[PDB]
């Protein structure tokens, strides 16, 4: 079974540095050819960097936009490639993905985020139905105020997965908000315990908030 | 064109 | 470069019915023989998943309905006969030629039944008050198509500042799509006035769901 987990991303100011890496198992890695690639909504998927195998003297090659200032690499005895991102602009933010055998394998990617904005925690409030009605119900969890991207959230820890819609992240004057709502039936809750987890590894802030019906 | 290999099936040809 | 122009930009499909996706490259990416073409598919949430390579062969475990054809310069996807799980960006990529390029995705959309959205109010928290901050969400969910208006009212008074929007992509399982509503206002503000709605108007009814609360009640 191919793996491929990235790190190391997260916010860093314009002109500033920093390292990715991508950890991988599965084929044979001194032979891969590992490639990075990054997704943003504006310049959709490019291909940053190319690292070659060792009967290819681990030959490097770039994306134009980004010679001189990324350096692509690898330790071959730990499987791992390394990408040293310097002189970072804000048209360098998005996520960033490590492939193997140029693309036949994708790791889930990293976020890198190029802003002098700061890091900000997130406030997560629940959402209980208005108070005072069917065969169903539909509760809410809503993530307000949080820099930078990106935030997880799951309902009771993973276990409650379908009825859920995540909605994208949104822009409100430089801080992001998000929502997930969940719907099940009236005999489920609030008989049964359902909670929101969030998570902002930014920010190292993990909060988890019980959805309680609310009292006068 | 050999086989791809490490290239990978989406890689380019080779020689 | 070799500059990939993928088209439709996006395409809504019946199920059983066929899905035809179009890449012209700016120049061959024939090469040896053989054409450097490869599709991906990137479904919500995931990275691009691959496909085809080589123009038309399949990588390894990918159903038999996606399949890929041409060469030089003119490349097509496609998918017959279209399932839900369909519903993703399609990409194609070039190896031709260092630098490695992609076309900029089309969307393949599943049509589907049309559907009202079930629509939920929820006034702010306990929480966000004592925050100094006042949010009101509504959530429109498992409606289809994607297209829909909704319209905040404070006393029966239409607001449209402070208003945001945000729809998932389209649902792998029963092809619907929901959408987040939030009007936001000062704490001060949220306590001048008494009642709120949230007015959703779909394809599916000139009559608008309207939904609504009054802040004293219970």
């Amino acid at each position: 079974e191919v793996k491929l987990e990235e790190s190391g991303g997260g916010l860093v100011q314009p002109g500033g540095s920093m390292k990715l890496s991508c950890a991988a198992s599965g084929f044979t890695f001194s032979d891969a050819w590992m490639d990075w690639v990054r997704q943003s909504p504006e310049k959709g998927l490019e291909w940053v960097a190319e690292i070659r195998n060792k009967v290819n003297n681990h030959a490097t090659n770039y994306a134009e936009s980004v010679k001189g200032r990324f350096t692509i690499s690898r330790d071959d005895s730990r499987s791992v490639v390394y990408l040293q991102m310097n002189n970072l602009k804000p048209e360098d933010t998005g996520i960033y993905y490590c492939t193997g055998l140029t693309f036949d394998y994708w790791g889930q990617g990293t976020t890198l985020t190029v802003s002098s904005a700061k890091t900000t925690a997130p406030s997560v409030y629940p959402l209980a139905p208005v108070c005072g009605t069917g065969s169903s119900v539909t509760l809410g969890c809503l993530v307000k105020g949080y820099f930078p991207e990106p935030v997880t959230l799951t309902w009771n820890s993973g276990s409650l997965s379908s009825g859920v819609h995540t909605f994208p992240a949104l822009l409100l004057s430089g801080l992001y908000t998000l929502s997930s709502s969940v719907t099940v039936t009236s005999n489920t809750w609030p008989s049964q315990t359902i909670t929101c987890n969030v998570a902002h590894p930014a920010s190292s802030t993990k909060v988890d908030k019980k959805i309680e019906p609310r009292g006068p | 064109p050999g086989p791809p290999g490490g290239r990978g099936l989406t890689g380019p040809i080779g020689p | 470069d070799i500059v990939l122009t993928q088209s439709p930009a996006s395409l809504a499909v019946s199920l059983g019915q066929r899905a035809t996706i179009s890449c012209r490259a700016s120049e061959s990416v024939d090469n040896y023989g053989i054409s450097s073409m490869n599709w991906f598919q990137q479904k919500a949430g995931q990275p691009p998943k691959f496909l085809i390579y080589a123009a038309s062969k399949q990588g390894s475990g990918v159903p038999a309905r996606f399949s890929g054809s041409g060469s030089g310069t003119d490349f097509s996807l496609i998918i017959h006969p279209v399932e839900e799980d369909d519903t993703a960006v399609y990409f194609c990529q070039q190896s031709k030629g260092v630098p490695y390029t992609f076309g900029g995705g089309t969307k393949l959309e599943i049509k589907r039944a049309d559907a009202a959205p079930t629509v939920s109010i929820f006034p702010p928290s306990s929480e966000q008050l004592t925050s100094g901050g006042a949010s009101v969400v509504c959530f429109l969910n498992n409606f289809y198509p994607k297209d829909i208006n909704v319209k905040w009212k404070i006393d029966g008074s239409e607001r449209q500042n402070g208003v945001l929007n945000s729809w998932t992509d389209q649902d792998s399982k029963d092809s619907t799509y929901s959408m987040s509503s939030t009007l936001t206002l000062t704490k001060d503000e949220y306590e001048r006035h008494n009642s709120y709605t949230c007015e959703a108007t779909h394809k599916t009814s000139t009559s608008p769901i309207v939904k609504s609360f009054n802040r004293n009640e219970c």
